[PDB]
């Protein structure tokens, strides 16, 4: 997708977020990490353990797209970004999933924390 | 020079801060100009760092350094003036007069000066002569009013 | 390069100083030998006269440096960053040189400023 | 009866004081109870001096009077009851044309009271708004009443003022000051001073107010010594408010305290941008400092300071005295008020004109300002004075506010209106408003200093027939550099005569500089001369007005120019009856 | 306290409250131009040479005169930051008189420096 297999952002950044949204079981495999957002103090969601599917992920890029993010820069900057908004044309959102949606795109700097296990 | 009626000047202007500026005018509405004596003066007995005096003169887009004629003439050289046509009116002062602007005459009687506008573009061309304006003005009339005040 | 269409001032200045060298022909106008003999030295002798194209930096009156209130301590010529202002030499004959440094303190004040010897 | 003289800075540029002190001199003889009083421009500076009489209900004005006419009007209509219907230009049941579609607010003193008398401003509604202030309202009722007015800010910026002069009033401190921007140093800009020498008691009521609502004690005017007349008057307006407690300690009982003090300023341009203005407040070399930090947190001395125009102050007690809802119909959305412009250039009704925005420019340049002098054809208007922009004949139906005259190119700023035709050359036009800012810059930083030089070298390069290929290309390059790298505020808004007539009139530069000729007729060098054998039977006028003979022929026949000695002054067609001297 | 850190040019870097980002780049090894900065006075703001883009800030900002804040992200070596660089530097090549280097060194094939060792 991006070109490298590696993290975008360093360690040092997770101080300077407004939010980490945490996938995978963080707190068990890399327990120090999670030491080190807690002592940060940052707002931390952790992503529910009832949505393990990815129709639900894909309702929640629906519900990222309908909160209106700008079409221009993402179709100069990517391939194929036609075929996916055409793919979630008939995707209805949940309350929960719109809750989690407004949280990752309010804020202004967030972080995704993927725990690869 | 008169620096004895320079005095009061800066007898009364003292204890003010920036008050640089009002010295400044006061001693060439006195003079006509700014002798460098004056600014002497002006720089002892209200200290006031005298290289900081000397660029304040320097700057300030109208503070005279050397002496005028009894009549000066001020030329308007706004938009208004220009757009009427005010080199023109320039020339014919140049060439009369054989004068260059910032100068004076020989016989120290007109003194030309260009200014921003004098403001009074309706009546462009105008000419201010000792607080005199004349406006709507034309070559030959700026000839024969010089004539007539000399 | 230069276009000869275009105009540089050139100065005929004369300033013989026996210490500090100022060249108007060098100057970027930045302003730090003034800033420094205003705010730090106090001794005012230099400012600027001008506006525009026609701003120069120069002592009191234009007066030459040896009649004005300088201390000649060079603090404008250690903080200019072209060669408007240089130190005279105190070699022989001075030359431009990258000339090596040693760091010891001053030998005539109580105050013991630090120096560094080229 | 009642005689109004309107004279003023513009009537020294008249008959003035001949035709008062011939009027003086008439009723002293004639030993009559009449009032004369001097009054200030109405705003037509064309047809001066200007002169009212009263006849029981009914005012004549019939100017363009010197002493002769002035003493047969006391002969024949002060006395005699005749008027003269030769000179009758506006009477009472017909009025001037031109005001009748001018929304007076700013003026609305001007040519009416006396501005040396308080008690002339105070029968004319005024000053009752400071009571109304001061007795009825809080400040912050003060603040959120300008707010629904709507205004934000005059004198170009643009920045709301509730972020500027609620946050001056938040501001802390112990000590605040109020400073009034009254140094107009645009070139045929002059509002403030025909507000200063018409009505300054407006002005002094005004400052008062936003002294007392943003709660500063001690403030300041920013004045230019080459105006003394107005000095004058304020001093003596200064005087009269301080006799009457309007002024000083416990104006009308209230605990609020207000003095005023006038500092004349030395006249540079650059003596204004709110930072420059302090320096030479502080008594040194007017240079713009550094934003951030603003003068809401170091202002005068390190104390929080509030700039504003003559024109704000002047607009606050107005709006406090109806009330801001009035004036929120007039106009656009996005901008409320009104708007005060100065006429000039080559047009007719030329003078000052209060408008309200959202009027179309062909409005005021053909129905206010009678069309254009000498009937010729509309070719331009330039806004904003040397730091502004032109507007060409094809954009005459944009109207007047900051977003649509920001879409051009052009700036506000001070909001004077040039007019020009086709027989200006607007390359010169360039050139000369950018010989004003290459003038009047400071000098500190290198873009400013260097740069606008270099344009202008470039400029009286095209000018004279001298320009290359490619000279286009350099002065966009330098111009958008310098607009965006100036620190201050006159060398980011420097070449913006430049960009606004390279990209509307592109096509006379390429005249200028490939056919080396101006299209326009009235750029020197770049010029030829021929005579028409046919149309012109030697008279030898154009010979005998040319004195270096270098146009030779016999009379009655056609003569012959030198193009080797001829130098291209023009007098060889200013004279010719049958227009025969053809300029290629 | 709480370790502030600013991101310039890509790295993430600990600084301290109250320093010009000037002085905390150059603290960790990242060069801007700079001609009229002296740390020990106040900004003057002369030259523009020190513009750096920060985001949230529409125009470009003097790194000479805004000090560190928290979690503000800073580039030096952009477009416009390296247009204006070099605009300005032409501008001041464009009056400045001198040799940097003596005709005996210029015409060595080897650009022997003739007038250091003579
Ligand atoms: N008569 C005129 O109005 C006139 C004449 C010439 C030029 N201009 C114009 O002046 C404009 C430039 O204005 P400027 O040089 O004053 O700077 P600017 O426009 O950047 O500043 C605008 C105003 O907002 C204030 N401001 C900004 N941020 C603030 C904050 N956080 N807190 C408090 N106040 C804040 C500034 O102090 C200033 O008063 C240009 O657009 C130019 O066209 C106007
Ligand atoms: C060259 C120049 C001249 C200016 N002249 C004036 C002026 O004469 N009057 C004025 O009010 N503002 C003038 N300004 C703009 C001031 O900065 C502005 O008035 C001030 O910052 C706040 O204005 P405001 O009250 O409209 O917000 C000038 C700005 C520049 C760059
Ligand atoms: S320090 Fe040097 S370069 Fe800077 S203004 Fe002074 S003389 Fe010029
Ligand atoms: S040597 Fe010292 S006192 Fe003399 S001009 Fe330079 S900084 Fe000022
Ligand atoms: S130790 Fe004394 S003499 Fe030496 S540099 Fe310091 S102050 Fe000057
Ligand atoms: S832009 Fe021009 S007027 Fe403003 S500070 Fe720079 S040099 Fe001076
Ligand atoms: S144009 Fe003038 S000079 Fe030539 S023939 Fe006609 S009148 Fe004579
Ligand atoms: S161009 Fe003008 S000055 Fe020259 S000969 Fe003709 S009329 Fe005389
Ligand atoms: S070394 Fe520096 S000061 Fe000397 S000529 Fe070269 S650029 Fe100018
Ligand atoms: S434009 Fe000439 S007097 Fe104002
Ligand atoms: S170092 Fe010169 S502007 Fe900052
Ligand atoms: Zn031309």
């Amino acid at each position: 997708v991006l070109g490298y297999d590696a993290s975008t952002n360093s360690f040092a950044e997770l101080d300077n977020s407004d939010f980490v949204l945490t996938l995978g079981k963080v707190k068990e495999n890399h327990p120090v990490l999670d030491f080190k957002i807690r002592l940060s103090g940052v707002c931390s969601v952790a992503w529910p353990q009832s949505l393990a599917n990815t129709a639900d992920m894909k309702v929640f890029l629906k519900a990222l797209l309908n909160l209106g993010v700008d079409e221009n820069k993402v179709a100069e900057k990517t391939e194929g970004f036609a075929e996916l908004k055409a793919s979630l044309a008939d995707v209805k959102v949940s309350e929960e999933i719109q809750a989690l949606a407004q949280k990752y795109a309010k804020a202004a700097k967030p972080l995704i924390v993927i725990d690869e296990d | 020079i008169d620096l004895t009626l320079l005095e009061p000047v800066f007898k009364e202007y003292a204890g003010k801060a920036g008050s640089i500026i009002g010295i400044l005018q006061k001693t060439q509405e006195i003079y006509g100009y700014l002798p460098l004596a004056a600014l002497q003066a002006i720089a002892d007995n209200t200290d006031n760092k005298r290289a900081k005096i000397y660029g304040i003169a320097t700057f300030y887009s109208q503070f005279r350094l050397n002496p005028v004629g009894k009549y000066v003439i001020l030329q308007c050289q706004g938009t208004a003036c220009h757009v009427l046509g005010s080199k023109a009116i320039g020339s014919a002062i140049c060439d009369e007069l054989g004068i260059t602007p910032g100068q004076t005459t020989a016989d120290g009687l007109f003194t030309l000066e260009d200014v921003a506008c004098l403001g009074c573009c309706s009546l462009a061309p105008v000419i201010m002569i000792n607080g005199e304006a004349y406006g709507k003005l034309t070559p030959t009339s700026v000839r024969k009013i010089l004539q007539d005040i000399a | 390069e230069k276009d000869s269409q275009v105009e540089c001032h050139k100065t005929t200045e004369f300033d013989n100083h026996p210490f500090i060298e100022r060249n108007p022909d060098k100057c970027v106008l930045c302003g730090l030998c003034v800033r420094v003999c205003d705010e730090v030295v106090g001794a005012t002798a230099i400012g600027l006269v001008g506006r525009g194209f026609d701003s120069v930096i120069m002592p009191e009156f234009k007066l030459p440096l040896s009649e004005t209130a300088c201390i000649s301590c060079g603090q404008c010529v250690d903080v200019c960053p072209t060669g408007a202002c240089m130190e005279k030499q105190v070699s022989y004959k001075q030359i431009p040189a990258n000339m090596d440094s040693m760091a010891s303190v001053c030998g005539y004040c109580g105050v013991g400023c630090n120096v560094n010897i080229e | 009866m009642k005689v109004r003289v309107g004279l003023g800075s513009c009537g020294i540029a008249a008959g003035g004081r001949k035709v008062m002190d011939r009027l003086a001199q008439e009723i002293k003889n004639h030993g009559k109870e009449i009032e004369l009083l001097p009054t200030g421009c109405i705003g037509m500076c064309f047809y001066e001096p200007i002169v009212d009489v009263f006849d029981g209900d009914k005012v004549y004005s019939y100017a363009n009077v010197t002493a002769d006419m002035a003493t047969e009007i006391f002969n024949s209509h002060i006395i005699g009851g005749q008027p003269l219907t030769q000179y009758i230009v506006s009477t009472t049941e017909k009025p001037y044309t031109i005001l009748a579609k001018q929304v007076r607010i700013a003026l609305r003193n001007c040519g009416v009271i006396d501005p040396e008398n308080v008690d002339e401003y105070k029968a004319n509604d005024g000053y009752k708004a400071l009571s109304k202030a001061l007795k009825e309202m809080t400040p912050e009722e003060v603040i959120e009443e300008i707010k629904v007015a709507g205004l934000r800010g005059r004198g170009g910026a643009g920045f709301p003022t509730w972020f500027k002069w609620n946050a001056a009033r938040q501001s802390k401190g112990e000590i605040k000051y109020v400073v009034c921007n009254a140094d107009e140093g645009d070139p045929g800009a002059f509002m403030d001073r025909s507000v200063l020498e018409g009505d300054p008691h407006a002005l002094l009521e005004g400052m008062a107010i936003c002294g007392y609502a943003i709660g500063a004690n001690e403030g300041h005017i920013y004045c230019r010594a080459e105006y003394p007349l107005a000095i004058k008057r304020l001093e003596i307006a200064i005087a009269d408010a301080k006799q009457r407690n309007l002024l000083g300690k416990n104006i009308m009982g209230t605990n609020f305290s207000f003095d005023m003090k006038i500092k004349k300023g030395a006249g540079a341009f650059v003596c204004g941008e709110e930072t420059a203005l302090i320096a030479s407040l502080e008594g040194e070399r007017g240079m713009p400092r550094l934003k951030p930090p603003f003068p809401a947190q170091s202002g005068f001395w390190g104390k929080p300071t509030n700039i504003n125009n003559v024109e704000t102050f002047a607009n606050v007690p107005w709006i406090m005295y109806n009330g801001g809802s009035a004036y929120a119909a007039y106009g656009t959305e996005k901008s409320k008020g009104t708007k005060v412009f100065a006429l000039a250039g080559k047009i007719k009704n030329g003078g000052l004109v209060e408008v309200p925005m959202g009027m179309s420019l062909r409005e005021v340049i053909y129905d206010i300002g009678g069309g254009i002098l000498n009937d010729r054809e509309f070719k331009a208007v330039q806004m904003g004075g040397p730091s502004g922009g032109c507007i060409p004949k094809q954009l005459l139906d944009t109207p007047v506010d900051y977003d649509s005259i920001n879409k051009t190119g052009a700036i506000m700023g001070s909001g004077g209106m040039i007019v020009m035709d086709e027989t200006t050359c607007m390359v010169d036009m360039a050139r000369f408003f950018l010989d004003f800012t290459v003038k009047e810059s400071c000098g500190k930083c290198i873009y400013c200093r260097i740069g606008t030089k270099r344009m202008l070298e470039i400029l009286e390069r095209i000018t004279t027939g001298e320009g290359r290929e490619g000279d286009i290309e350099e002065l966009e390059e330098l111009s958008i550099s310098i607009k965006d790298g100036s620190l201050c505020g006159l060398g980011q808004t420097a070449p913006n005569p430049v960009l606004t007539t390279i990209r509307y009139f592109r096509d006379e530069y390429e005249a200028h500089i490939r056919d080396k000729k101006c299209p326009a007729k009235s750029c020197k060098p770049l010029l030829t001369y021929t005579i028409n054998q046919d149309n012109c039977k030697g008279c030898t006028l154009c010979a005998q007005k040319c004195p270096v003979q270098a146009i030779t022929g016999e009379k009655k026949k056609p003569h012959v120019i030198d193009q080797a000695l001829c130098t291209k002054c023009g007098n060889c067609a200013s004279v010719c009856r049958l227009d025969a001297v053809c300029i290629e | 306290m709480s370790k502030i850190s600013i991101n310039i040019n890509g790295r993430e870097l600990v600084v301290s409250a109250g320093q010009t980002i000037l002085q905390a780049a150059a603290e960790h090894g990242i060069e801007i131009p700079h001609l009229c900065h002296d740390e020990r006075i106040q900004p003057y703001g002369a030259c523009g040479l020190c513009v750096v883009e920060v985001e949230g800030s529409p125009k470009l900002v003097r790194s000479c005169a805004t000090s560190v804040q928290n979690g503000q992200v800073i580039r030096t070596d952009t477009s416009r930051t390296v247009v204006a660089r070099k605009t300005a530097l032409q501008l001041l090549a464009s009056d400045h008189r001198g040799d940097c280097r003596p005709p005996c060194m210029l015409a060595c094939p080897a650009q022997t420096d003739c007038q250091g060792y003579v």
